[PDB]
């Protein structure tokens, strides 16, 4: 029938028109980088942020665009709502390294990141987020690391350490213990498909989108590697 | 109050008809009996009747 | 302090009353029963159509009534409608939030419901003067992620979300004309009964609540599974309704017997169930697992007939259409596929 | 003996063919393997499947019959097939390398530009600078035995010199440079037995283009200078190695690709 | 229905010690991984040691590392720890806590103010 063949063409004429505007949209989607940003309450992941139940932030480094998501809106249980974040380029996690009480939460939770079958190949970018307040709290030396975590007077700074010039050594042992915890976290179980990326960071420092920026580059240069069966 | 709450709404589902399981299952039963040769999906259709 | 512990006694004492009188009216289990009926054979179902065009993993479809077109959400921020037997889509509705989680088709056909992280329930009217699809209401009442929502009416919709209740919604004014509470975790799911008297709820706390629409209470709390609850569907004839939960099994529950009827629980699949629903005569329960696959059970003697294969990832939803003639899976690969 | 030669170039003519339309359908089917990476790897089975078509029974039969009995318009046909696909060929093959340098070194700027016209550009550039070897062969007195088939250039110094290098050691260096930029990224990611992987896979490709073609040119030089002082057996083995090359392409990129393996298993 | 009951000790002196037991029924308790959570006074909710399904990946919080240890007894459903040398910062409200999902390693929204899948909890309370 006539009529019946129109209305099949004005079906595959509106197919023809939805599918451009998708090829469109795929080009924009797999240029641009999805980040979950994720902390605590004392983490100071909003000062990170150098810009109801989710909160959005878009920065450009070299022209690359980058979305960062603070999902604020819900409450403490998370074990639903984080699957929704198996697609992302990097989980930013953020931990104040001066709280020596709340810090074992910090690995706790960074410990079911990693271990979450949904999330077993998202690689994480961590933010050790005050150190300035870290050095004055040791060089004070009322608060005692070894209280919380007994092993700490048994650790040695790495050979590898590269203490920024003019800090106390006292302060240097420390920065690297904390780091060391979370990297023998990441390193008990990742299989070579998922890294984690330390970084010392402070308030005060404005060189942050530029490391995530670098940590975005290593991530995607593997799996390009690993799609060319290169690695 | 919390605990009131609970107990409450639990005395309203504690004063609710129950049946028989057996007199339940056999309900199930004859719903499917009945309903039987209106099941493409257990029953195939020939591919004539079939729009996919 | 004492009279809390006089509550909390008075409280454990009647729960041991209704199970008490919930194990007296049971005569027999119905696989006992259904020893006498004919096996169902094995159910070899092939995909009829597969439909591509979604960029992120699909997270929820929902059948029209017409058992030809459905919508699915995806968590690009996109929300697409198909024509099934042609395979061509019709709309694709771009969402203001990226992570959607629920989709839902009203009865009609005139309105289609989303919502997700952004703890909204969006509405677009699909048969717009202008033939355009925008934004009909914004619901922005729930304080948590929006899990399910199903069209009651063209003015009424039901929500659960994240922060362990389910409202009910004047679209036309906007505000919760009721609210249920009771679930202490995250509720997951929700199933309208045929009636749409009264509906299902699932949470995460291993428990699923009656609720009455109308009245605005739990009629009902059924005590089953052993952690969160994925998936809730009714039974065709609305006495029963099935769950699926994270402990890989399925459970089917009775309403006037006040019990649990079956569990569809093999020891070869270790993996949570993503979706359930029946078939038109309720004789098959079709279930999505994480395991890629789905399953088809018989919903009479608990024995598995029949597995539809071809997903890249886990099924993340699973619908039979209105007449009963096909079966729609979504899927974490972005691909939903047709069988029959 | 010049039955088992025919017998095994026809073998071979035959398995390059096959090849190249097992790839060619494999691609049109999977519907999977719809990627940008992939249509570098379309050009390059046409441009074998272009050689093993037109290109090597003819050269068998010229083989079998000692001499040219098709005449000079298909002489000029045939010669012209078999420099404009090797040229494709070996372009095919470079922008692939340029696409993969590019997508290991510039991540995060190169999926912004990645989109299938520029590659459909990119390959439609590198066919129409391999057809510009048509002008020369067809114009060549504008701008000889009866019983062979030869270009009119075939012992000019400047040219041959020109598109040997043109056409061969400019891209072989480059290649070089390229892949062994990459191999210096795989090895740094390796560094947090590794390295075995990638050393294998690029020293595979690179000694097989390089191993395949470098007699060709290097005889295109050497009768360039020496001005047909040279044999045609010498010359019918160097052409045979640069058309293995195109036999032996389809087993190297496409088979490192999980999906192609995949697809080809199903079929 | 997934219940969970703790009967541990009330006041004990400095230095003393003390076991807690958590008898779980309505789940298989050899397919999940069993946490302890304890709740000081005037302050949250903080996780104290898990044990693993079959008991072979143990691990304890740093302020309790070596004094508290945990085991499980998968036959008769059940939880211990055995708390030695106990300090005042000890006294807390200790709740036996199961991870949300079976055959899994890691254990989200254990610590959340209300959890489906953690006890009522018992008290335990240390002073002079
Ligand atoms: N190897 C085919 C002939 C040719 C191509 N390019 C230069 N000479």
């Amino acid at each position: 029938t006539e009529d019946q063949r129109n209305e099949e063409k004005a079906q595959r004429e509106a197919n023809k028109k939805i599918e451009k505007q998708l090829q469109k949209d795929k080009q924009v989607y797999r240029a641009t980088h999805r980040l979950l940003l994720l902390g605590a309450d004392n983490s100071g992941k909003s000062t990170i942020v150098k810009q109801s139940g989710i909160f959005e932030t878009k920065f450009q480094v070299d022209k690359v665009n980058f979305h960062m998501f603070d999902v604020g809106g819900q409450r403490d249980e998370r074990r639903k709502w984080i699957q929704c974040f198996n697609d992302v380029t990097a989980i930013i996690f953020v931990v104040d390294s001066s709280d020596y009480n709340r810090l074992q939460e910090a690995l706790n939770l960074f410990k079911s990141i990693w271990n979450n079958r949904w999330l077993r190949t998202i690689s994480v970018i961590l933010f050790l987020n005050k150190q300035d307040l870290l050095a004055e709290k040791v060089l004070a030396g009322k608060s005692k690391i070894e209280d919380y975590f007994p092993e700490f007077a048994r650790y040695t700074t790495p050979e590898d350490a590269t203490p920024e010039p003019g800090e106390d050594p006292r302060v240097t042992r420390a920065k690297y213990f904390i780091r060391d915890e979370f990297l023998r976290i990441s390193t008990a179980s990742g299989d070579g498909r998922h890294y984690c990326y330390p970084h010392f960071t402070c308030a005060v420092d404005t060189e942050n989108a530029r490391r995530i920026f670098n940590d975005c580059r290593d991530i995607i240069q593997r799996m390009h590697l690993r799609q060319y069966e290169l690695l | 109050a919390q605990a009131r709450k609970l107990v409450e709404q639990l005395k309203m589902e504690a004063n609710i008809d129950r049946i028989k399981v057996s007199k339940a299952a056999a309900d199930l039963m004859a719903y499917c009996e009945a309903h039987a040769k209106e099941d493409p999906l257990l029953t195939p259709v020939p591919a004539s009747e079939n729009p996919f | 302090q004492s009279e809390l512990d006089q509550l909390r006694q008075e409280a454990e004492q009647l729960k041991n009353q209704i199970r008490d009188a919930r194990k007296a009216c049971a005569d027999a289990t119905l696989s006992q029963i259904t020893n006498n009926i004919d096996p169902v054979g094995r159910i070899q179902m092939r995909t009829r159509r597969t439909l591509r065009g979604h960029l992120a993993k699909i997270y929820a479809m929902h059948w029209g009534t017409d058992s030809r077109l459905l919508v699915s959400a995806s968590q690009d921020g996109k929300l697409i409608i198909w024509d099934s037997y042609t395979t061509n889509k019709v709309h694709a509705i771009p969402l203001r939030s990226s992570w959607v989680m629920t989709c839902a088709y009203a009865p009609s056909g005139n309105y289609v419901a989303c919502g997700g992280l952004d703890n909204i329930c969006s509405i677009y009217n699909l048969k717009t003067r202008e033939g355009n699809v925008r934004v009909s209401r914004e619901l922005a009442g729930h304080t948590g992620y929006l899990s399910c929502c199903r069209f009651l009416d063209d003015n009424q919709i039901v929500t659960s979300s994240g922060d362990t209740t389910c409202a009910l919604w004047d679209i036309e004014t906007g505000q919760q004309t009721t609210t249920f509470t009771g679930h202490t975790g995250d509720v997951m799911s929700l199933s309208l009964a045929p009636d749409t008297r009264l509906f299902v709820s699932g949470a995460c706390d291993a428990s699923a609540k009656l609720w009455d629409v109308r009245e605005g209470m739990c009629r009902q709390t059924f005590t089953g599974h052993e952690s969160d609850i994925n998936a809730i569907c009714f039974f065709p004839n609305g006495n029963a309704f099935a769950t699926g939960s994270d402990d890989a099994t399925c459970r089917l529950f009775d309403l006037r017997a006040d019990q649990e009827l079956m569990t569809y629980s093999h020891d070869n699949i270790i993996c949570g169930i993503t979706s359930v629903s029946f078939s038109k005569s309720g004789r098959l329960l079709l279930a999505g697992y994480d395991d890629f696959n789905c399953n088809v059970w018989d919903a009479l003697k608990a024995d598995r007939a029949g597995v539809l294969a071809g997903h890249d990832n886990r099924v993340s939803c699973l619908g039979v259409t209105d007449d009963g003639m096909a079966v729609a899976t979504g899927s974490w690969d972005s691909f939903l596929k047709i069988w029959n | 003996q010049l039955m088992p030669l025919v017998v095994v170039l026809s073998t071979i003519c035959l398995v390059t063919v096959g090849l190249n339309l097992l790839v060619l359908y494999a691609v049109r089917s999977e519907r999977k393997l719809h990627t940008v990476g992939n249509l570098y790897i379309v050009s390059l089975s046409v441009a074998d499947l272009i050689v093993g078509a037109v290109v090597m029974p003819m050269n068998i039969l010229y083989l079998l019959m000692s001499k040219w009995s098709l005449g000079r318009p298909l002489c000029l046909f045939w010669l012209s097939m078999d420099y404009v696909a090797s040229t494709a060929s070996i372009f095919s093959v470079f922008i692939l390398c340029i696409d993969r340098y590019r997508s290991v070194q510039q991540p995060l700027r190169y999926l912004k530009y990645r989109t299938k016209t520029r590659a459909s550009a990119t390959i439609l550039g590198a066919w129409f600078l391999s057809f510009l070897w048509v002008i020369p062969i067809l114009g060549w007195n504008h701008f000889r035995r009866e019983d062979k088939c030869e270009t009119d250039f075939y012992d000019v110094t400047w040219f041959k010199v020109m598109t040997a290098i043109i056409n061969f050691y400019l891209p072989t260096l480059l290649m070089l440079w390229f892949y062994a930029k990459i191999y210096k990224a795989v090895r740094q990611h390796c560094q947090h037995n590794r390295e075995r992987k990638a050393a294998k896979q690029l020293g595979f490709i690179m000694a097989a283009f390089i191993l395949c073609w470098i007699p060709y040119f290097i005889f295109f030089m050497v009768i360039a200078f020496c001005k047909n002082c040279c044999n045609e057996h010498l010359h019918m083995f160097t052409i045979w190695l640069g058309y293995i090359n195109s036999t032996l392409n389809p087993l190297i990129y496409p088979l490192c690709n999980e999906n192609f393996k995949k697809t080809f298993k199903r079929i | 229905q997934v219940q969970l009951q703790e009967s541990g000790g009330g006041l004990v002196q400095p230095g003393g010690s003390l076991r807690l037991s958590c008898a779980a029924s309505g789940f298989t308790f050899s397919n999940y991984k069993m946490n302890w959570v304890r709740q000081a006074p005037g302050k949250g909710l903080e996780w104290v040691s898990d044990i693993s399904q079959s008991g072979a990946s143990i691990s304890y919080t740093g302020s309790v590392k070596g004094r508290f240890t945990i085991s499980r007894d998968n036959a008769k459903n059940t939880l211990y720890l055995q708390m030695n040398s106990l300090k005042p910062e000890d006294t807390a409200v200790y709740y036996c806590a199961r991870c949300p999902a079976p055959f899994t390693r890691d254990c989200f929204d254990v610590t959340s103010t209300t959890y489906a899948y953690r006890g009522q909890g018992t008290q335990v309370t240390v002073s002079s």
